[PDB]
């Protein structure tokens, strides 16, 4: 659900 | 005397802030431009959205934040991002102008500019008074970054799992801040308590801002102006 | 001879297009600016996103589109929006430049500008050849808008419920176009068949574009640059 | 699921 946040968290 | 492990934590929090905060504000020319119906929501939604990426970048360099379960990292960030934003904007806040000045009259944001983005004086009245009182504290760079890191490492947020672990992290940063002030900030005898109070006002500012974001995000004509990261981070998904 | 109900349909399709297509392209200064890593995705995502609102505006004024169940309206729009976009961009396409020219060198989009937004020559090779062949047809204004309305009113789209009803709508527009050409377009004896062929190439362009959108939207570093309406319309939710 | 599209469709 946090598709962008996971990406951003490397 | 600060320990050697204490000034390491200060050294890497300052470097983390320097890598994720660009005093030239030159990236700001890439946001949807400011218009001064809510005419500033595109530019301000873009500004917040960009700032959120800087805070994610900053967070990943706090000692041991990366070591947390990826669910805790997200939980810490979804609840604290807007407070770190309010904290870090102090660096462009100007007591002379009563506005955030980011290089050029086109990136100078009065209170009015923010009302033309959806928000009311119910959030902008306390937010500006928080900004000036934080500006008056005249924090060292090391204190500013410590406070942002203590804010992000708060155990008492909705959805955090390792309450034990990150309370210990935040404990280790508070002790650095207490020692730094006493040892390096002359006349700082009451500074730690004032800083702690600033964290409390942030929770009150967060609450008001989340209220006003809800009402924006419930009207599609406005929420379509937000960005995908704003909607994912300020959004209420669990 | 066109009937009276036939030229009414032409009169309101032309007016609908004129209200939703601004030849000054002056709104374009509000998109995230063009940068020429994919440097044009912010500006182009903004351009498409804006165009989608114009197509929704245009669609709501097609005779009897508003009369459809709100699920059919959405179904028609999710599948056909990108084709109407490709169709309507013909109005700024320039055979002299081989680019869409929207007033000023900063809103002049070569093929290269579009590759710097994620897309490949596998979509841009057929898309430009579609643009010039459609440009060569030298359509009257009445034919352009009829073709966009026939495209939007296609029954053979995934998710449409009233197949009967909107096939009858699209039938009524095809007969207007056939009559208009024969009666008002001198030398138009083969024009209707060429136009019908253009619809077919659109399905091939749509398919390639949807392929390439998928791969963008599966990489969060790129999909975070899209807008909320792009993600909702080109997205695969049912 | 089409929160914006419904809004836009008046
Ligand atoms: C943010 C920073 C700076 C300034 C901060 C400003 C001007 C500011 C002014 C008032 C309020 C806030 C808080 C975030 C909000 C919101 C908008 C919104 O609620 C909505 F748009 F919906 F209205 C959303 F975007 F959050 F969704 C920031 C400049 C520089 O110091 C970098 C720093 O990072
Ligand atoms: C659109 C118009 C105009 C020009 C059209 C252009 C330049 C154009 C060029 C190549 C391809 C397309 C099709 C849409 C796409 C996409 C991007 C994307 O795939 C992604 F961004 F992801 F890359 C997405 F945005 F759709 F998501 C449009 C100007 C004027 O004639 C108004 C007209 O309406």
């Amino acid at each position: 659900k946090h598709k962008i946040l996971h990406r951003l968290l490397q | 005397m600060l320990s050697d492990e204490q000034m390491q934590i200060i050294n890497s929090l300052v470097e983390a802030h320097h890598k994720t905060y660009d005093d030239s504000y030159s990236d700001f020319v890439r946001f949807r431009p400011p218009v001064r119906r809510l005419s500033m929501l595109p530019h301000l939604a873009d500004l917040v959205s960009y700032s959120i990426q800087k805070v994610i970048g900053f967070a990943k360099m706090i000692p041991g934040f990366r070591d947390l379960t990826a669910e805790d990292q997200i939980a810490l960030l979804k609840s604290s991002a807007i407070e770190i934003i309010m904290l870090r904007s102090n660096q462009s806040f100007s007591l002379e102008d009563m506005s955030w000045s980011c290089g050029g009259p086109d990136f100078k944001y009065c209170i009015n500019d923010v009302t033309k983005a959806g928000h009311t004086l119910e959030l902008l009245e306390p937010l500006v008074k928080f900004q000036v009182g934080l500006k008056k504290l005249k924090l060292h760079e090391e204190e500013h970054v410590l406070l942002m890191a203590i804010c992000l490492l708060s155990p008492d947020r909705p959805g955090v799992q390792d309450h034990v672990r990150i309370e210990a992290l935040q404990d280790r940063l508070c002790d650095v801040l207490q020692a730094y002030i006493r040892i390096q900030h002359p006349g700082g005898r009451l500074l730690y308590a004032k800083m702690i109070q600033k964290l409390a006002d942030l929770r009150s500012l967060n609450e008001e801002h989340s209220k006003q974001y809800r009402s924006l995000s419930f009207q599609p004509e406005h929420s379509m102006q937000l960005t995908p990261l704003v909607l994912e981070v300020f959004g209420s998904e669990v």
